[PDB]
């Protein structure tokens, strides 16, 4: 009826630079007016394809590799109450470095949800 | 709601599955988004604070039907000795001071 | 050896379904802030 | 791979009527299954104790 | 019971529940919640640390804790070694995790049997929400009418668990001649033992310490005992208030670092995760 | 036995990439093996480092799910498209948007860079494909005749200059030019997701549902038949050894000999742990310049990485 899906989309080709530039109009967008008229290049210092034609990446590569691992490496009076020591050895429990794709089980939002819901 | 159709090939429950996880990852993503915008004072529509408050609730709800379900699943979280050492505690307590219990508000009581 | 709602844990551990040869990477927040840029200008 | 039609407790667009049955075919809240813990016993009983 | 309603209150930061209940059930409610308080200041249910009382608005409240913090025997003095602690928590989960059957069966040790069977299955009710339904089957509901009585008396039951009967009977003093809030009968009872001031906001815990130097090394003792650190990493995760100015705002010593954690630690200890944690 | 198969090492496992939000749409690598480029559903772009696994930038901007991101090779630049309707160039000296290409009707699920002109070209869901020139960020052609979304499209420097698979079963091979079909492949059954290109030896390899086709470039001839990974696939990537990689929507992935055509490993990875069973899937595949690390973007919110087993042969049929 009037509230309905769409069950195909709205073909291409028949509006403002399709085929004749829509039989050439004089309206243009203020997004259309000249900007950015200037292509940048690679430098030779950044990563121009004569510098990366030479380059053996795989020895580099496995480098850069062992470099990040061994970085990771080298980083790495009352006595008479009635409950005793209830954390013995609770040493944080690390929740925090769990990552779980549950956007209800989550720790982020189990932490939300600790914070905006008194 | 749980929801299960009783006859439906797998493909399409898992694929329906699927999408569903993803939209409701969207809607989650977006209200925990206009959470922090609502609460650090950022330029917010009066609509998205109705529509994130709305979210809130049923996420809330549904967390809460999932730790009614836990609790019903997993037991008394209580200890029953530490609930006897609450209860006596409580019952020296009032030995302790000479309570004396509130009855039932009487037929014909003056107040 | 009661486990409360706090904890409650599911899903297991990184570790237990990739094994110990797979090493697991879980980012958040990133390193150099987007001033500080990709691909560097000829100074 | 027959797909059986969306009966849904929400959108009645063309204002049917559907019987009962199939109106609350939802298998997933029958299946439930609200059950008990034994740990309840301990406590109830070290209560009355 | 029928089914309650909820919505949540939107007050920018955070949310509040705020309930709705049958009119019927809520003038039986309201009856009820005034006869119990009438009954409970009549019997002198609370010592006065549970703290919203009548006549005392909230900055009565702070003045008379400043005052009874300044009327306590040589509290400034550190000559031969003193500290004074103040420890300011919540009860993190305290309504959310009120057990019925426990409430049941402390509410039967208050009032008539009737009245806390009525209390218990009143706070089982239904959560609707729109599509939602769920049963409070672990927790209380907020907005009962009498629900303020249930968090008080719960409230006093966990302070009784933190103090010793024996701390809190010395703060409430005899039945026959009880005290008022920051006072004690004697010096001599003051200083019996290190927690000197108490006092318990809704969920809120104020505690006040007096430690020789003697009961301040033992404590930090059990404390590097059970935790220790041999890399200083305790004056890291301190927080210190940084509304005041730098001179103004807690000096990061070892010594008393330690025995902020050690007493927090003493503290924490004292309540099981199940009840409520700190 | 007409053919004798090379023998590849096997592919194994060692790095699981996690970080999104949303399902992980797209992956590139950068020219110099810094870095990579990853797309998600999440609505952002992220740099990761290569060799550690770090992120290195989250780029937000995008409206709704990013679909397609590419590092060009001439300019310091980097295109993305989207669900948003928006194709976008990030200038990466400053890592902001500089130019937005306007003109498609509905979403964008693709775009390639083409090697030599400064010539951007993307798919829509609009059953069109558009030719932009980047620095007027104007729409040169629109190639229309696909029926149904287009969902994959390459670029040579050689001829046909552009190749696209659809949604309609259909494969077009186009004039740049001129803006019109030349060759019209309709030899697939089921929606062509996938096309890939073969560095060296100038033929071409397209993947649907029913099965894999390789094909000659300059009038399509069918050369051969590629089957067995029989689920939907999404993506395929070449290695300039030889080794052709099939991952598909279930999660599956085979690994494949481009000459002879010989499946020699099939991968089925598992998701990650708070993922679900009907969640594993991948969406990209690509390997590095190294052509030694093949980097998966999954369904699970994942980015997993895969190197040679540097054991011998334990394998050969």
């Amino acid at each position: 009826t009037a509230a309905r899906p769409t069950f195909e989309p709205a073909r291409g080709g028949r509006g403002k630079g399709e085929g004749d530039l829509s039989q050439l109009s004089k309206q243009y967008s203020s997004r259309d007016l000249p900007s950015h008229t200037k292509i940048k290049y690679r430098q030779t210092t950044q990563d121009a394809p004569e510098e990366v034609r030479n380059r053996d990446f795989r020895r580099e590569l496995e480098e850069r590799e062992r470099a990040a691992a061994r970085e990771k490496n080298r980083d790495r009076w009352d006595d008479d109450v009635v409950f005793k020591n209830c954390a013995k050895g609770v040493d944080d429990q690390k929740k925090d470095k769990r990552f779980v794709n549950d956007t209800l089980r989550s720790e982020f939002h189990k932490k939300f949800m600790e914070k905006y819901i008194k | 709601i749980p929801w299960k159709v009783p006859g439906l090939p797998t493909p399409i429950e898992n694929m329906i599955l699927r999408y569903v996880k993803a939209k409701a990852d969207w809607w989650t993503n977006t209200a925990h988004y206009n959470r922090e915008r609502i609460r650090r004072g950022a330029t917010v529509d009066k609509t998205v604070c109705k529509k994130n408050l709305g979210r809130l609730t049923r996420l809330y709800l549904k967390a809460e039907q999932e730790r009614q379900h836990n609790y019903l699943k997993d037991g008394p979280y209580i200890t029953a000795e530490e609930a006897v050492a609450v209860y006596t505690t409580t019952v020296h307590w009032l030995e302790s001071r000479r309570f004396s219990p509130i009855p039932f508000p009487p037929l014909s009581y003056k107040h | 050896e009661v486990v409360l709602h706090e904890d409650k844990k599911y899903y297991p551990t990184a570790e237990e379904v990739y094994g110990p040869e797979v090493e697991t990477i879980v980012q958040e927040e990133d390193t150099q802030p987007l001033t500080e840029p990709i691909i560097k200008p000829v100074k | 791979w027959k797909i059986p039609p969306c009966i849904s407790n929400w959108k009645n667009a063309k204002g049917y009527t559907i019987p009962l049955d199939k109106r609350l075919a939802a298998d997933g809240r029958g299946l439930q299954t609200v059950h008990i813990n034994e740990n309840f016993a301990k406590l109830a009983e070290a209560l009355y104790i | 019971f029928k089914e309650v309603g909820i919505e949540f209150m939107d007050l920018y930061s955070h949310l509040v529940p705020v309930y709705d209940v049958e009119p019927l059930e809520k003038i039986t409610d309201a009856y009820l919640d005034q006869y119990l308080w009438y009954e409970a200041d009549k019997r002198r249910l609370f010592p006065p640390w549970i703290k919203p009382a009548d006549t005392e608005p909230p900055p009565l409240l702070v003045y008379k804790w400043c005052q009874g913090i300044n009327n306590l025997q040589d509290v400034w003095e550190t000559s031969e070694g003193e500290c004074n602690v103040m420890l300011e928590s919540r009860f993190e989960k305290m309504y959310e995790k009120i057990d019925l059957t426990l409430l049941n069966r402390l509410l039967r040790l208050i009032v008539d049997h009737n009245i806390a069977d009525y209390m218990t299955a009143k706070n089982n009710v239904v959560i609707n929400y729109k599509d939602m339904n769920h049963t409070n089957s672990y927790g209380i509901i907020r907005g009962l009418q009498f629900a303020s009585f249930i968090v008080q008396y719960y409230g006093l039951v966990m302070d009784l668990l933190v103090l010793g009967l024996h701390r809190a009977s010395e703060m409430a003093g005899p039945p026959q001649m009880p005290n008022d809030f920051l006072s004690f009968q004697d010096i001599a009872t003051e200083a019996a033992h290190p927690i000197r001031l108490f006092c318990r906001y809704i969920d809120r815990i104020h505690i006040f310490f007096r430690f020789t130097a003697d009961e301040a090394r033992d404590l930090i003792q059990r404390y590097l005992t059970e935790h220790p650190d041999p890399n200083n990493e305790n004056i890291v995760g301190y927080n210190n208030k940084k509304c005041w100015p730098r001179d103004a705002r807690m000096r990061l010593m070892k010594h008393d670092v330690n025995l902020g954690r050690a007493v927090f630690w003493d503290i924490k200890n004292r309540l099981p995760r199940s009840v409520t944690t700190v | 036995t007409m053919p004798k198969p090379q023998w590849h090492p096997p592919w194994k496992l060692y790095r699981v990439i996690s970080g999104h939000l949303g399902w992980v749409r797209c992956i590139a690598v950068e020219p110099g093996n810094q870095w990579f480029v990853t797309g998600s559903a999440d609505r952002t772009i992220k740099i990761w480092d290569l060799a550690s696994g770090k992120l290195k930038l989250s780029l937000t901007g995008h409206i709704s799910t990013v679909r397609g991101v590419i590092v060009s090779t001439r300019s310091p630049y980097l295109f993305s498209c989207g669900e948003d309707k928006q194709v976008k160039c990030w200038d990466l000296e400053y890592n902001k948007v500089i130019r937005h290409y306007h003109g498609h009707l509905s979403a964008v699920y693709g775009l390639d860079l083409h090697p030599t002109i400064d010539v951007l070209v993307t798919c829509s869901r609009d059953s069109t494909a558009r030719i932009w020139d980047v620095r007027t960020k104007a729409s040169v052609h629109t190639l229309s005749g696909h029926t149904n979304a287009v969902a994959t499209v390459r670029c040579q420097a050689a001829e046909p200059q552009i190749i696209t698979g659809s949604h309609d079963t259909t494969i077009r091979l186009w004039d740049l030019v001129a803006g019109k079909t030349r060759v019209t492949l309709t030899n697939h059954k089921k929606s062509v997701r996938a096309v890939v290109l073969h560095p060296r030896h100038y033929t071409f390899a397209s993947g649907s549902p029913d099965n894999i086709k390789q094909w000659k470039f300059p009038d399509g001839s069918f050369i051969q038949n590629l089957s067995g990974h029989n689920a939907i696939i999404n993506t395929l990537t070449v290695n300039s050894d030889g080794v052709l990689v099939s991952g598909a929507d279930n999660g599956t992935m085979h690994l494949w000999d481009w000459r002879t055509g010989y499946n020699f490993q099939r991968v089925h990875a598992a998701v990650q742990p708070g993922s679900l069973d009907s969640e594993s899937g991948i969406f990209a595949c690509a390997f590095d310049q190294s052509e030694s690390r093949l980097l998966t973007a999954e369904a699970d919110k994942t980015i997993k990485v895969y190197r040679e087993d540097d054991t011998a042969t334990e394998e050969t049929h």
